[PDB]
């Protein structure tokens, strides 16, 4: 879906 | 022309939309890691092992998985360096330049041990948690097919980097002469390379054979072995955008910089602390995200990484270097670093916003 781009984000928020 | 924030969000995206469910479980022994880890993973289908991780390692009171994984690809990325596999080696004192140890072939199965670490690499990056391996920047640059360059050749080999710029700075055959353990073989820069002379027309073109050469020389295929395990797990495609040095920082993630710790152990060559530069130097890298600070770091040491201790500790080819700032070059030239001497070549710049420009360029734009 898209929601695996609202969690692509989160990862980078987090990690970076 | 993105930022690397953007880079990140679209390739961590580009790892999710393949992301499959499920978990997958990995038995092993802490005493038995390599070889039960290596066993494991060869003997899998590739895309398994994009579902959950789950790492039993026998002998737990653990549970959260998170850990023993985080904890798994730390203890991993260590181990596979073990001399009794013959894998790996350096070029200088002081654990130098990672670099392949073109001896692999000792053992007959070593290709497969070299795959086994692209898959692993690419298990490492896919589901985003970090290793401390301190592999060579010109190694992401083979992953990005991006050929090296001189400055590359000046942070792991000097003598040989140094050697070449005698060439090119004043005026032989297409062939290098090759030790592999005893037997000499003669490698053919090119076809019929024995043959052809070097000219001053040619130099141009065998200047560049020999740059390739000393990274690619027996390690060929160690690398095209690698690089296919990893390819079959994560697509090299998907790191089309990065650069050799934003690559780093997604493999060992980013830390906090002691930022006390790093003016207290930089030392200075014809600067002085109460320089003009110095003073303005410290007040840039302050009003500084520590995603520069790295960068920064990457540019002068050729590494993200800090080893034991901090940066008293720092380490180039010769032995310990710590962090090492120069008044040298022209006030109409960039900041160029030498990372086998951990040392940053300063002009004297006359105003503070052109230092900082001129700094922040040579991180931006340059290697
Ligand atoms: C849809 C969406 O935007 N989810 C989302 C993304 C990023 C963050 N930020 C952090 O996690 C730090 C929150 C929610």
């Amino acid at each position: 879906p898209a929601t695996i781009m609202c969690r692509a984000a989160a990862d980078t928020c987090t990690f970076f | 022309d993105r930022s690397f924030r953007w880079k990140y969000h679209q390739f961590r995206f580009l790892c999710h939309s393949n992301a499959l469910p499920s978990h997958v479980k990995i038995s092993v022994s802490r005493q038995t890691l390599f070889e039960d880890s290596f066993q494991q993973i060869m003997n899998m289908k590739p895309y398994d092992l994009r579902r959950r991780l789950y790492i039993i390692m026998r002998g737990e009171e653990g549970l959260d998985y998170g850990g023993i994984a985080r904890e798994w690809f730390f203890l991993l990325s260590h181990e596979v360096l073990n001399p009794m596999y013959c894998l790996f080696e350096y070029a200088g004192k002081n654990n130098y330049c990672l670099q392949i140890n073109p001896a692999s072939s000792i053992n007959p199965d070593h290709l497969t041990y070299f795959r086994f670490i692209g898959r692993f690499i690419a298990m490492a990056l896919y589901h985003g948690k970090f290793i401390d391996t301190g592999f060579t920047l010109p190694f992401y640059k083979r992953m990005l097919n991006k050929r090296p360059t001189l400055k590359d050749l000046e942070s792991i080999d000097p003598e040989f980097y140094n050697s070449i710029v005698w060439i090119k700075e004043n005026n032989l055959y297409f062939i290098q002469d090759m030790e592999i353990l005893g037997k000499v073989t003669t490698h053919e820069l090119k076809e019929g390379g024995e043959s052809i002379r070097v000219t001053e027309e040619n130099k141009e073109e065998y200047i560049m054979l020999l740059t390739d050469w000393r990274f690619t020389r027996g390690v060929e295929e160690q690398t095209k072995a690698f690089l296919d395990g990893f390819n079959e797990v994560a697509p090299l495609e998907w790191l089309r955008y990065f650069d050799e040095k934003e690559l780093e920082l997604m493999l060992c993630g980013m830390q906090e910089i002691d930022m006390s710790d790093w003016q207290k152990s930089t030392i200075y060559r014809h600067y002085t602390k109460n320089s003009k530069q110095i003073q303005w130097f410290w007040q840039v890298v302050k009003e500084m995200d520590n995603e520069k600070r790295i960068r920064l770091l990457q540019f002068v040491t050729g590494t993200c990484r800090l080893p034991v201790g901090g940066f008293a500790e720092l380490i180039g080819s010769n032995g310990p270097q710590k962090f090492c700032i120069d008044k040298v070059g022209k006030e109409t030239w960039l900041p160029r670093s030498h990372t086998c001497f951990n040392r940053l070549d300063l002009p004297p710049y006359k105003s503070y916003e052109q230092l900082r420009e001129k700094l922040l360029y040579a991180i931006e734009e340059t290697e």
